[PDB]
């Protein structure tokens, strides 16, 4: 019932915008559309608790680090939207994400879904990424990454085939309810 | 036939705060504005707040 204030960020050139237009309209276009921020209060019960999902646009953009970074600071929860199999992803993550909300804010639940991964139904990206000698991220490093950035359990939704969406927001809200001591 | 304008997207920030959205017509009162508002927000003594814009 305890209303929380909410930030979604994630990396760039991941889509964004599909899941905005997709969380207002019950849609799934393809077409790519600027966005420069948004906010969306949502009014949703699950286990009994009345949350409002007080969404939040970011940008990766250089020019809007200032107005950015302000909210970051006593933020409560982040829903993050990443590329699977990105080893320049995963270094940026590192390089950036974890350390800073380890050293700021020791107890944020965080909540992760990777993103990229139906694209083996699209051999154009496979060729692509072939190409360039690149071999797709290990199972266990990623499990070992899952593991290593304080998360009780990290788990994944699809956005295109909408597929876990609900369970990983329900899953979020029940180990922010019972987080690690 | 273009599509009707009555319904826009608005959200109203706090200092501090994080956003709550809601419609807001301008051709009514503004009385009426702020009735629909302390509404919305379940908020007492509707004349102790105001609209003012947050941009430059």
């Amino acid at each position: 019932m305890q209303s929380i204030k909410c930030v979604v960020v994630g990396d760039g050139a991941v889509g964004k915008t599909c899941l905005l237009i997709c969380y207002t309209t019950n849609a799934f276009p393809k077409e790519y559309i600027p966005t420069v921020f948004d906010n969306y209060s949502a009014q949703s019960a699950v286990d009994g608790r009345t949350v409002n999902l007080n969404l939040w646009d970011t940008a990766g953009l250089e020019e809007y680090d200032r107005l950015r970074t302000l909210s970051y600071p006593q933020t409560n929860v982040f829903v993050i939207c990443f590329s699977i199999a990105s080893p320049p992803s995963y270094e940026n993550v590192r390089h950036k994400w974890h350390p800073e909300v380890c050293h700021h804010c020791p107890d944020v639940p965080i909540l992760l879904v990777g993103t990229k991964k139906d694209l083996r139904a699209q051999p154009d990206t496979l060729r692509r990424l072939k190409e360039q000698g690149q071999a797709p991220i290990t199972p266990q490093q990623g499990q070992a990454l899952a593991k290593q950035i304080h998360a009780v359990r990290y788990l994944e939704c699809s956005a295109l085939q909408q597929d876990g969406v609900k369970e990983v927001f329900a899953e979020a809200v029940r180990a922010v309810l019972n987080p690690t001591p | 036939m273009p599509p009707p304008a009555d319904i826009v997207k608005v959200a109203i920030e706090w200092p501090g705060a994080y956003p709550k959205l809601m419609e807001i017509d301008q051709k009514k009162p503004l009385s009426a504005i702020i009735k629909e508002v302390c509404d919305g927000w379940s908020l007492a003594n509707h004349e102790y707040f105001a609209l003012q814009h947050a941009d430059s």
